């Protein structure tokens, strides 16, 4: 029938909202690992340091709704009755690329930065400022992954 | 049949149980009073949740085997 | 020698060298990536997505269990009543392998028996890739979600040895790390909503 | 039409199904390899000091 | 007929050993593992051998799910079979044998810890038990997905 | 009761004045073993096991017994018990060493004659009265059947358990006079799970009240319907009650506002009377109680796991070992099914008693630990241990 | 002859090959892993030869099922033989050499160390041979499967 | 399609908008952590050096911005029925910024770690390790140009 | 040529007569070197001991003359126009004796270095030795027997 | 003409343009870095030698202005119908100088750094080490070379 | 002595290559190609691992 619109392209469009999700939650998940391994290790030394030392825990959960959002995005264009050509099929596998790989290394950078502040912290207590400023600079990375993907989702969907 | 008889068999269970917790012994009384009523509530519910879903099948058995006797 | 790097190289030569070969002959579309995703039967897709969806999120399990409980027995020699305190840590590396039960309770009721003629119609199709990256999905998430709350459980072990004021307070990233195995689950439950049975 | 004649959808099916086991399996050979038996403890010495 | 190729008995005859090549293979991991810490710990104090021989008997359970499931697979291949059928027992067994394998793993290792860290401290067994009875169910849920998988075989097939 | 406090107190010692949990351990600890152990030979090979250290309790107890020998001495009440509601349990799931009992009249009716080898079915000509009917034996779809009754049965079973662990925190809360309890935690708590995972169990229990073929209507999926009660609202696959429709959209209205009024009434009743110490107890209690509804009731669902699988494991040893003597007349085969009855009788008392009852008992104690006691046991206290 | 094509009798000599040389090479580890440990603690305890001689004799048993399984695969194959036989024969093979090779691993490590600890104290002896039974009945289910599939080879093969 | 025009041609472009920024983000987040480690480890005894010596986290954060840049330059050409001509120049132009910004990143990381860690020792080291960064950051620069002059020609004199 | 016996038939019994020597070379090589250093260790200081151990050396130069009696009975069977029945069991001999002997020589050499180096401080664990020597000389055994029971099949009525 | 010029003729083009900034921006930051880790080593106690040691960082700088005007020139030849020639000598234009530029970065890396540290404590070492440094400068050169000399001829007679 | 035995190995494959060299032809058989591609490896691998040892 269509020539555009052949029946292998939602194969494409369901490997965007998989990459999306997986790469989201493994950088999510070694954002969260690896911080909280200083955190619990400051523990025996200074405990009354802990509740501040959340921070990177919280900066590494926004990372897999950054991946959820862009996943139910995703499939939410995807229906065994509409057309869905391989332009929008190919627009979602790079989409669902963009978000993965960005928020996969900002969970990577969140986990190294958090995990040498928190050791580093209980001899200094006005290292702290200087730990939200690089956890800042690095969760924007994820942030630039979820604008390209927003952008090549509202482009190939139509 | 009859959904009805689970009704049936509650009430007379729940009649049961409000008659044993004024004749229950005094010496072990909160244990006599909390293992008995509390079986008879946990028999009654698997009972109940075993006569439906026999109620009205949606399935039935095949056994293609079968000898013809 | 690194003979593992030795096979990647010659599997990327003959690739290359393969492919180089259909360019300059001139049947560079005999390479039909489009063609094997038509011809190959949905019930391949649907049942790898329903096998490594189970085998991947049985797998995490597994693997936070031991990473947790290594560490719970060895820090309960001196300190033996943060057994019965940290179950809760196995706890949430257990219920990662439910999730992929579930997941393979609602996805096998859709294996119903397809005709000769329509078969590799649009919906049948459909059906088998939105469970193949279904099942994948829910199952790397929850590989993914139960070695990290195995390795928070395990810190967590050892904090509540060395002060039992210390385990309300890293059980907190361990409420952290078990969301994700619950997002992956929505996200797997919503990739195939839409999809139909194989009639 | 066809896929190929040699390549067909019947062969790679199978192909794809025993690279995955054999992945598998290999990865659970080496796992089993790096297994060791902590010899201090099956065995004594002498020490005088002691 | 297209529909029930010559094929298709390929993927259950590579699905019904897939479910005991797997398990065993976990199993001897588990027994290997669990035995080897066995012989360490009763060296010194013997009067706890027939007590710690639990994670080798629990890890011995793993291998009889997958001769429960080959066996009940086998009972199903014929020549004239679909491929409905064929990836149904593919699917099976590749279950019972991903799930089997990795329950025998986290058994040889947490029973490897338990048996050792049981001489020192004597509390440690119902620890020990209570970590392994949690590793045993997780081949208990590829058994279970694996049955529950099979009960569509060969119903409504032509 | 001093091998259930015993048991109970292994996790916690309570809190001076506050209910109990060894009191309801001693029915539900043993009924829950019982689901996932449902055969009525092997509860009797239990029973005789436990009375064999009843009947000679004085002999026992002024001897060595030795960390296994005392284990099971000091539970054997536990085991008596287990034993008996194993009975039970096997009786209404009507498997007796996987044979079927055949005790009253079927209701369900073969047809009239066939050819040897015909898919025919059965004709449903009444309701059986206590248990599974016998007609479910072999029939090539009997775990079609006999794991959608398991499966609900679980769900009603944890439902009703964690419905009335829950109601001890209100009897708690109304001893130690502490009304914004009640009105901080209790109540949306109590509205958030009943509002959804309570109307669940409704709608379980009506769908099997109602003849979906003699009216006309197709019967919708349950998981269907739970599903897009969250992720698709408004819309309704197959219409279940007349006016399903405004009662999902009230039902998840309800249970999104009580998000906002737990986490947020408890910590304001402290401030204007936040200070950090409550406001974040109290946020790590909203987001613990939530995620825990839909994980504990998910929990359940090892009740038909275990279940199927002794039930799977105690069916292929019997048509393994002694099924295969039976096709022996001669004088080879006595001696035959002496071996292969022995053979069966070891693996079915060793394997499938032995290390299927304790793999049954630690999951019965988990759901005590976890599940049922994360909503009324506060935790830390002081034992008692007088000089 | 589209059910018996040329290529049929490949999986067949291909099972018969892999029954024997996966046992015989689960069973060359075996014997290996534990005559080094044999022969290290008899220079001092020459008495205790024939005693810990058993987990050879245990890892020499392997090799007998892999025997047992390539002659009767063997006593089936033919030329014009169909490619379930085919697919059949070679899962019992598969199934039993890699279940034997799993085994004789357990069989190897169990009594390397089970040898050396049974020369400190001499009750763990029986502990070995109570762990030995354990890892030798993974190659007996392996046996049952493989033989249970070859006893379906051939009955409605057309 | 068209014979110039193939189905498959807005693929590569595909290839060319994610690896943009996929790339950069990996030597961003290289360079990132291996100065963010300096930087914590060093101010523990100089804590007044903290505002100072955060000048390797910010060169390394303008590589993300070039591949935003060229992410949304190349994604606002993609269409469904463009030519392999538009595709090929968006996937060279795609992998140019991409790896010259990987390139970047790794050497933003190391010298910014080795002279966060050396200026706590001497106050004249800093604009010495100033002057190294700008040679490890115009490699991503030079990159961006090229995907640039690329981009320019992408839909020029196509049909 | 023909349907059932093609011209790459005879491929696969040149691949089975030569791997039927070649991994039983591999195997008592390994038995050889492996343990020919642990005598060369021993008869140092214990020189009229020598003729004792060279028992390994013989037991690992019997699995070379297996090979050697499967690659010509698998030689006098090779032809222009054989089948690929005949093919695939020639490939299936070779490939079990090949591999069933490398087994049996890694098992001879490790246990025989260490026997060897043992049962010259204890001159009772010479029995020993040999007997685990024994136990794995029949692996190679079996491997022949079943190449034997292949090459045994080969022609029947093979057309 | 699709015999001459086929369709996916600029695709090598377009890697010939993105390879010569790739790899030359790989050898740039190599030079940069582990040369800029010497003089964050060796102007902490020196820092009055911090210009003179710069000079291995800025020779490392050239070798990415090769690789821009290798890069820009290919840049403006592509097309959507030329040639296979053309396309293949825009690749080998594209490999040359970038991987010239790489090992020629290498180089400079490896012997700017222990010039820069051994030109503490040896004052009359710096003239020897711009000797070598020329000489892993004209590598890059000679990469350069032939790249802008297979350019000439990527439209010379062709039809 | 084992520098003189260790270069007897590769007269070995002097002569078997001598000797296949002399059976070459533009127009033989697929039969007479797979017997010499057998026949090098067999002495080939042999000897290699009779060097090693």
């Amino acid at each position: 029938s269509n020539i555009y619109a052949p029946l292998y392209a939602p194969f494409f469009g369901f490997a965007g909202c998989a990459a999306a999700m997986v790469l989201s939650c493994l950088g999510a998940a070694i954002g969260t690992a690896k911080s909280g391994i200083g955190i619990a290790g400051i523990g025996t030394f200074k405990p009354e340091l802990i509740m501040k030392s959340l921070i990177p825990v919280v900066m590494s959960g926004i990372l897999a709704i950054y991946g959820l959002v862009v996943a139910v995005l995703i499939a939410g264009n995807l229906s065994p009755t509409e057309d869905y050509t391989l332009f929008n099929g190919f627009m979602h596998l790079s989409c669902g690329l963009c978000v993965g790989f960005a928020c996969l290394s900002s969970g990577y950078a969140i986990g190294m930065v958090g995990d040498v502040g928190v050791r580093k912290y209980m001899h200094q207590p006005r290292l702290f400022v200087g730990i939200v400023l690089i956890l800042i600079f690095s969760e924007v990375l994820g942030l630039y992954g979820m604008i390209v993907a927003l952008i090549l989702n509202t482009r190939g969907s139509e | 049949s009859s959904f009805y008889t689970v009704v049936g068999v509650f009430i007379v269970v729940s009649a049961m149980s409000v008659l044993f917790w004024i004749m229950a012994p005094k010496n072990n009384q909160a244990v006599w009073r909390s293992t008995v009523i509390l079986t008879l509530a946990m028999m009654f519910l698997m009972w109940a949740i075993t006569f439906l879903c026999q109620l009205h099948p949606l399935v039935a058995p095949r056994r293609s085997d079968l000898r013809p006797e | 020698f690194s003979f593992s790097h030795f096979l990647y190289y010659l599997v990327l030569i003959v690739v290359i060298v393969y492919g180089l070969y259909k360019l300059f002959t001139g049947h560079g579309s005999d390479i039909n990536f489009g063609k094997f995703l038509l011809r190959t039967s949905p019930y391949m897709w649907a049942n790898l997505g329903i096998a490594l969806c189970v085998g991947l999120s049985v797998v995490g399990a597994a693997w936070g269990i031991f990473i947790t409980g290594s560490s719970m027995i060895g820090a309960g020699v001196r300190a033996p009543r943060i057994t019965t305190k940290n179950l809760i840590s196995i706890i949430f590396c257990e219920v990662v392998a439910i999730y992929g039960l579930i997941i393979a309770i609602v996805f096998s009721s859709k294996l119903t028996v397809a005709t000769a003629e329509n078969m590799y119609s649009k919906s049948n199709l459909y059906t088998g890739y939105s469970l193949f990256w279904a099942g994948i999905t829910v199952g790397a998430s929850n590989l993914i979600c139960g070695i990290a709350v195995g390795i928070t459980g395990a810190t967590a072990a050892i904090s509540d040895a060395a002060d039992s004021a210390l385990f309300v307070k890293i059980l907190v990233i361990e409420i952290f790390g078990s969301i994700l195995g619950l997002l992956g689950l929505i996200v797997g439950l919503l990739m195939a909503g839409k999809a139909s049975e194989f009639q | 039409d066809i896929l190929s004649s040699i390549w067909t959808e019947g062969l790679l099916m199978c192909l794809i199904v025993s690279a995955l086991l054999l992945f598998i399996l290999i990865v659970a050979l080496s796992w089993i390899s790096n297994l060791d038996i902590t010899y201090g403890a099956l065995e004594k010495s002498t020490n005088p000091i002691k | 007929t297209e529909l029930c190729p010559v094929y298709a008995p390929f993927f259950g005859a590579i699905g019904c050993a897939s479910a005991i090549i797997f398990t065993s293979l976990g199993a001897a991991y588990g027994t290997a593992k669990s035995g080897v810490g066995i012989c360490a710990t009763c060296v010194l104090r013997p009067d706890l051998l027939f007590k710690n021989i639990v994670p080798v008997i629990m890890a011995g359970i793993i291998a009889i799910y997958g001769l429960v499931v080959s066996v009940l697979v086998c009972y199903s291949l014929g020549q004239k079979q679909a491929l409905y059928t064929g990836f149904i027992q593919l699917g099976a067994g590749l279950s019972v044998g991903l799930s089997g394998l990795a329950a025998g793993f986290a058994i040889g290792i947490v029973g490897d810890a338990g048996v050792r860290g049981s001489s020192q401290q004597p509390r440690l067994f119902v620890g020990m038990i209570l970590i392994l009875i949690f590793a045993e169910v997780l081949g208990l849920y590829g058994l279970i997905v694996a049955l529950l998988l099979n009960s569509r075989a060969t119903q409504d097939v032509v | 009761t001093a091998g259930f406090q015993s048991i109970c107190d292994c996790y916690g010692i309570a809190q001076y004045r506050e209910i109990n949990a060894g009191l309801p351990t001693i029915v539900t600890f043993p009924f829950m073993f019982a689901i996932m152990f449902g055969d009525m030979g092997h509860g009797f090979l239990m029973t005789l096991a436990a009375l064999s250290l009843v009947l000679n309790e004085k002999k026992i107890n002024k001897m060595k017994r030795g960390e296994i020998f005392d284990m099971a001495f000091t539970g054997r009440y536990i085991i008596l018990l287990m034993g008996v509601f194993s009975m039970y349990t096997g009786f209404l799931y009507n498997d007796i060493f996987s044979k079927t009992m055949t005790i009253f009249k079927s209701g369900w009716k073969w047809p009239d004659h066939w050819k040897k080898g015909e898919s025919i079915t059965a004709t449903s000509v009444g309701t059986y009265p206590i248990g599974l009917d016998w007609a479910w034996h072999g029939t090539e779809n009997a775990l079609l059947f006999s794991n959608s009754y398991k499966m609900k049965l679980s769900i009603l079973m944890g439902f009703i358990h964690m419905t009335y662990s829950y109601f001890f925190s209100l009897a708690n809360h109304l001893y130690f006079n502490s009304m914004i309890d009640i009105i901080g935690n209790f109540i949306p708590g109590l509205l958030f799970m009943q509002g959804i995972f309570g109307y669940l169990s409704v709608c379980i229990v009506y769908k099997w009240a109602v003849d979906w073929v003699k009216d006309g209507k197709p019967a919708p999926g349950l998981l269907n319907m739970l599903i897009n009660m969250f992720l698709s609202p408004g819309t309704i696959d197959d219409e279940l009650y007349p006016h399903q429709a405004k009662v999902q959209v009230f039902l998840l209205l309800m249970a999104l506002v009580c998000i906002p009024w737990l986490l947020l009434v408890k910590p304001l009743h402290f401030k204007f009377t936040d200070f950090g110490d409550i406001m974040i107890h109290q946020v790590i209690h909203t987001i613990e109680f939530c995620l825990n509804c839909v994980s504990h009731t998910a929990s359940y669902l090892r009740l038909w796991a275990l279940s199927l699988a002794h039930a799977q494991l105690s069916s292929v040893l019997w048509t393994m070992t002694i099924q295969i003597a039976f096709g022996f007349r001669g004088f080879v085969g006595v001696f035959m099914t002496v071996a292969l009855f022995a053979m069966w009788f070891a693996l079915t008392c060793a394997v499938l008693v032995l290390m299927e009852g304790t793999s049954a008992m630690l999951h019965s104690l988990r759901l005590h630990w976890v599940e049922s006691m994360s909503k009324f046991f506060v935790g830390e206290g002081l034992p008692y241990e007088p000089f």
